[PDB]
């Protein structure tokens, strides 16, 4: 029972239950996000996602938002431009200042969409959070200052890994993510979290510091260690393999690899 | 039937002895953004790279090791191949299945999806 | 008809036992009217209760105001095998917010048969009531009430004798205002961090468990039970239309007899301060911005406040809200800057933080207003902090966002040039 | 005036005094959603 | 200024000895009995309470004991203990003076109550009595901001304070004598200070104004 929803004016049949997310995906406008993964469960906390739908006075959520027959999906309005600067701006507000040394940097969802959707320029003349780090383990190298508590990791532990270690503790700006207690986050799965986290609170630990994005040529292979035979691609620098990425393939890995893999 | 090998000034052993590959880039699963998966590339086949004995950085003989083509459409890319005389490879498009997401479900009542936190 | 509201009799105050002189045992509430024919209103129908409500008018008193009998009606869809559940808030994290205290600590069998009224109207099977964990006392008193409910058999198996089969549970919070959030509130009942959902899945749809459930603050829950027994129209009489019924106000604050008052609404703002609260500390003359209906809701100078009625759509056009219906009122010796701030600390310790608005811009306001009341600032920045409120509202997942952006906006549009004052001193002070 | 006597376990007491009123608990069908 | 991460200490290690007493057990099951079949974690929030309660304070071992009799994971335990102020996951003294300092409670000179307490009791805000008898916290609104100046002890709430009077009520904890929670003030309840406005006349009684058709 497809339904017509329009986007941006164009008509765009939709199964009900769609988001406007989807339905943006369908006419090919990607939504700004930074809470939502498709794999994992919707959230709404990035709030990047607010978008403004006509004669409607509230912007929505599209991650969020079920589409409803007739609505007509502004993604380029002026009230969507301005969400989506502010809530960049909140983001940016308390972020430190990392990205030089930052191994995210070139690869930075936060980067690119305040190069396209956010200000360039900061408003915030106050002085920003620390957060202390926290240790989870061998593998994953945090730095938890640059959190921007997209819940991504803890949404991917309890659904995927199905190691509910990971969660937030405090309330309000104090609000931190991680084991309260000094424990360790152990799976095979545990590595995806690095992939899964946009900003580089979560970071490869022999990775660290080796290399940069630009400087990386993909090949695109298949992995050997187990007989799942998942798709991955093969970081080269310099004649020289720097680090292992999943690669989509919906039958066989949807986006993840094990650690042994990774 | 085209065949405009001769006329290209390729010599001869890239022409044969290379294998072209045909694709649409998987996106950088650090990212979220898909612009980068929308247009088709072709890619030569990987070659020796050895480190230079003086400062050690790598060296390459290959002169098609850094070519790569963007191409709109997967049979504009196989035509071009056929016409430089070049074995390829096609990989077929990779597109996300549909999801089905719904907040609501954070919360059933009776089903597993409810979330802990 | 009437053109002027705000002189009402003890007979129509449906609080008889506000103050609590007289007794808020079981005897005393039956005494005073309540629990009066309930199996007759439970037998008369569900959709009788509702429309008593709808023709009543009334508004929510949690402080959105909302229209009470369509917001229930929203639960009488018949069920799908999953239950039913009424959801009593009873957060009172609104700060100068004290009605529903009082409500519980001294008329709690009022909101028994409220709960009993309201769950027979919803369909719900039970009935739970989240209370303040501060509120331990009040807490106790509630639970000593429903006990003696369940002893005369008004609640439980064949409530009343009506054939209907209700439980009131009183849960306790554990120190967070944002769980007078309706969806943070039902999040805190089922026992996860109280932090507010998403609204397109709305609470009638799902809930507490995952269930229909609808949230009505104390009050709204209370006076459903007089509504019905009165009569809709008899709630319709008194107040303004559209603003119909009587509204507990709390007025504190710089006013010479602190007080909680039940008056009709519409009632005119000075003559709720000067009849019941015993006037303006230093008189009306001393009067600056009193905040109408608590912190959330922004101030109104004095001038406004001469003329304004306390009611819905009209505070709306004086740029305030009813809200929870508290008057906080500040003499002309006050530093409003500092109330303001203070308040808006009171946000910064009282968000969640899952919104990325709130998490960020709440603490951004409260560090921007500490730099105004000391004066540590250039004047652009009252025109980045309305910015920055701006953004803040509409766009948090909750209203807390929203209702820490309000006092905000209110204190810029009447005050600036206070700020603007100080920090002219401030620089002239430091040179 | 009564308020002013109450003990720590006061309310759970309360509960537990309670808990023979109370009606049968709907059961949602498994043990728990982890379950 | 409290820390949300949990660095083990030996008071506060994992192998802390805390258990329910057999009475708390039971009301631990009346509490869950209370939410329906397959959602016992609803009952984390009055468990935690009743732990608090028995032990004073929160220790970590106290947390992992509640997540195992409610069949949760720990960290579900450790996120409510964290978001919710009135969780104390640090001893604290025997009495608990939680001073409201929001804008209703400042208008009516709050900080002069808690001044009284500081100098009264020799600490500073957020610090315990060397005695381990009193700890000096502030609080936002806690419902009683009509009767302001208000302070909370562990359960009670004494409003409508002045220095004076809270002196008196700090020096009665101090004796062990146990004071009566409510104004300290002529006034008894929200009631008007100079005398009731409103409801002076007696109840109705049943049966008034009542719609006929019912
Ligand atoms: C941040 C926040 C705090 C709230 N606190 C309370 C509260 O303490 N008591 C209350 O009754 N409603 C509170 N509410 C309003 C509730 O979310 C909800 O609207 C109300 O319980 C509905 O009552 P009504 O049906 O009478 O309108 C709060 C709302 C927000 C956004
Ligand atoms: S994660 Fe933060 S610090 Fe690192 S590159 Fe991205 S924006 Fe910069
Ligand atoms: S650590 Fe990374 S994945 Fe986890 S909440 Fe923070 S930003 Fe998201
Ligand atoms: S607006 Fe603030 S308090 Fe409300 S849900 Fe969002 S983060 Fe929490
Ligand atoms: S990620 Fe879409 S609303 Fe936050
Ligand atoms: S302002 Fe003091 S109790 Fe709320």
């Amino acid at each position: 029972n497809l339904i017509e929803v329009f986007v941006d004016g164009q008509s765009v049949m939709v199964e009900p239950g769609t988001t406007v997310l989807q339905a943006c995906e369908k006419v090919g406008m990607q939504i700004p996000r930074f809470c939502y993964h498709e794999r994992l469960s919707v959230a709404g906390n990035c709030r990047m996602c607010l978008v403004e739908i006509e004669k409607a006075p509230k912007v929505v959520a599209a991650c969020a938002m079920p589409v409803m027959k007739g609505w007509n999906i502004l993604t380029n309005s002026e009230k969507s431009k301005k969400a989506r600067e502010g809530v960049m701006e909140f983001l940016l507000a308390n972020h430190p200042l990392d990205c030089p040394i930052c191994d995210q940097g070139g690869e930075c969802d936060l980067q690119d969409q305040s190069m396209m959707f956010g200000s360039d320029r900061s408003r915030f003349l106050e002085g920003k959070r620390a957060v202390e780090d926290k240790n989870i383990g061998p593998l994953v190298k945090t730095i938890m200052t640059r959190c921007i508590q997209c819940t991504r990791c803890i949404r991917f532990a309890s659904e995927i890994a199905g190691v509910d270690d990971l969660g937030t503790t405090g309330r309000g700006n104090d609000m931190q993510v991680g084991t309260y207690i000094e424990k360790m986050f152990m799976s095979e799965l545990s590595g995806n979290i690095i992939d899964i986290c946009p900003v580089g609170a979560l970071t490869s630990k022999p990775y660290a510091f080796t290399a940069r994005p630009w400087e990386t040529r993909k090949t695109e292979s298949i992995d050997v260690m187990d007989a799942v035979g998942s798709n991955i691609v093969v970081s080269t620098r310099t004649g020289e393999v720097m680090r292992i990425l999943p690669r989509m393939h919906e039958d066989i890995n949807e986006e993840w690899i094990s650690d042994k893999t990774r | 039937k085209l065949d405009i090998t001769t006329l290209t000034g390729v010599p001869e052993e890239h022409i044969k002895t290379r294998k072209v590959r045909i694709f649409v880039p998987a996106r950088n699963n650090m990212q979220s953004g898909v612009n980068n998966t929308k247009k088709w590339k072709m890619e030569f086949d990987t070659r020796e790279r050895w480190e230079n004995p003086l400062m050690g950085w790598s060296s390459t003989a290959d002169p098609l090791s850094n070519l790569v083509l963007t191409f709109s459409t997967k049979e504009d890319a196989v035509a071009f191949a056929e016409k430089n005389g070049w074995s390829f490879d096609v990989e077929e498009r990779k597109v996300p299945k549909p999801k089905s997401k719904s907040y609501g479900a954070n919360f059933s009542w009776n089903k597993r999806t409810r979330v802990s936190t | 008809k009437k053109t002027s509201f705000g002189s009402l009799k003890d007979e129509d105050r449906i609080f008889t036992n506000l103050y609590g002189r007289h007794d808020w045992r079981l005897k005393g509430a039956q005494s005073r009217g309540d629990w009066y024919k309930t199996k007759e209103i439970l037998l008369k129908g569900p959709d009788w209760i509702l429309g008593e409500v709808k023709t009543s008018g009334l508004r929510g008193r949690g402080g959105a105001g909302f229209p009470t009998g369509l917001k229930w009606s929203f639960m009488n869809k018949p069920s799908d095998g999953r239950p039913k559940y009424l959801v009593v808030n009873a957060d009172e994290g609104e700060p100068g917010t004290c009605k529903d205290r009082e409500i519980i600590r001294h008329d709690p069998h009022k909101l028994v048969e409220g709960c009993l009224v309201g769950g027979r109207a919803m369909g719900a099977r039970a009935a739970y009531i989240y209370i303040r964990g501060e509120f331990y006392n009040e807490a106790s008193n509630l639970q000593v009430a429903i006990r003696e409910a369940y002893e005369a058999g008004l609640i439980g198996k064949n409530a009343c004798g009506s054939g209907y089969d209700f439980d009131v549970f009183v849960v306790r919070g554990a120190g967070a205002y944002i769980c007078g959030e309706e969806t943070a509130l039902i999040e805190s009942i089922e026992g996860k961090q109280g932090k507010p959902r998403l609204k397109p899945p709305f609470p009638a749809d799902v809930g507490v468990f995952g269930c229909p459930t609808t949230v009505a603050n104390v009050e709204t829950v209370a006076v459903s039970p007089t509504i019905c027994r009165r009569g809709g129209a008899w709630f319709a009489s008194f107040g303004r239309e559209r603003n119909s019924g009587t509204k507990l106000f709390n007025i504190s604050g710089h006013v010479n007899h602190p007080c909680t008052v039940e008056e009709e609404m519409s009632v005119p703002l000075k003559e709720l301060i000067e009849k019941h609260a015993g006037g303006v500390i230093g008189g009306w003359d001393n009067l600056l911005a009193v905040i109408p209906g608590g912190s959330s809701t922004p101030l109104i100078p004095k001038s406004v406040c001469e003329t304004v009625l306390m009611d819905f759509d009209a505070l709306v056009q004086a740029q305030t809200g009813l809200g929870t219906a508290a008057v906080i009122v500040m003499d002309r010796s006050t530093d409003i800057v500092k109330a303001i701030a203070r308040l808006i600390e009171f946000y910064k310790h009282e968000s969640c933080g899952q919104c990325t608005p709130c998490r960020e811009g709440v603490d951004w306001m409260n560090k921007v207003m500490a730099r105004f009341v000391k004066g540590d600032a250039r004047p652009a920045e009252i025109d980045s902090l309305w910015e920055i409120s701006k953004q803040i509202e509409g766009h948090t997942i909750c209203a807390l966002g929203d209702g820490a952006a309000w006092p905000v906006q209110g204190l810029i549009r009447h005050f600036r040039p206070e700020l603007e004052e100080r920090m002219q001193q401030f620089a002239l002070q430091h040179q | 005036l009564q308020h002013h006597e109450y003990s720590t376990y006061t309310f759970l007491d309360l509960n537990v005094e309670l808990s023979k009123f109370r009606m049968p608990q709907p059961s949602s069908g498994r043990q728990s959603p982890r379950h | 200024g409290a820390l949300f991460v949990h660095r083990d200490t030996p008071e506060n290690n994992p192998d802390t000895p805390f258990d329910f007493t057999p009475e708390n057990y039971k009301r631990i099951e009346a509490i869950v009995k209370n939410y329906p079949e397959g959602h016992k974690a609803a009952a984390v929030l009055p468990v935690l309470d009743l732990a608090q309660r028995q032990n004073g304070w929160l220790p970590i071992s106290a947390m992992n004991k509640v997540a195992e009799i409610l069949q949760v994971p720990p960290m579900r335990v450790y996120e409510v203990a964290t978001f919710y102020t009135m969780y104390n996951r640090k001893p604290v003294g025997k009495y608990h003076i939680q001073v409201c300092t929001t804008t209703p409670c400042m208008l009516r000179n709050s900080d002069s109550i808690l001044e009284a307490i500081q100098k009264k009791l020799g600490i500073k805000v957020g610090e315990t009595t060397p005695d381990k008898l009193f700890t000096l916290i502030e609080v936002e609104c806690l419902g009683a901001c009509v009767n302001a100046p208000m302070v909370q002890i562990n359960d009670n709430y004494y409003e409508d304070l002045t220095p004076k009077d809270i002196e008196e009520i700090i020096d009665e904890l101090k004796a062990g004598k146990i004071p009566k929670p409510g104004p300290r003030s002529g006034r008894f309840s929200c009631e008007p200070a100079g005398g009731l406005t409103s409801l002076t006349e007696p109840p109705k009684g049943p049966g008034f104004g009542v719609q006929a058709g019912l």
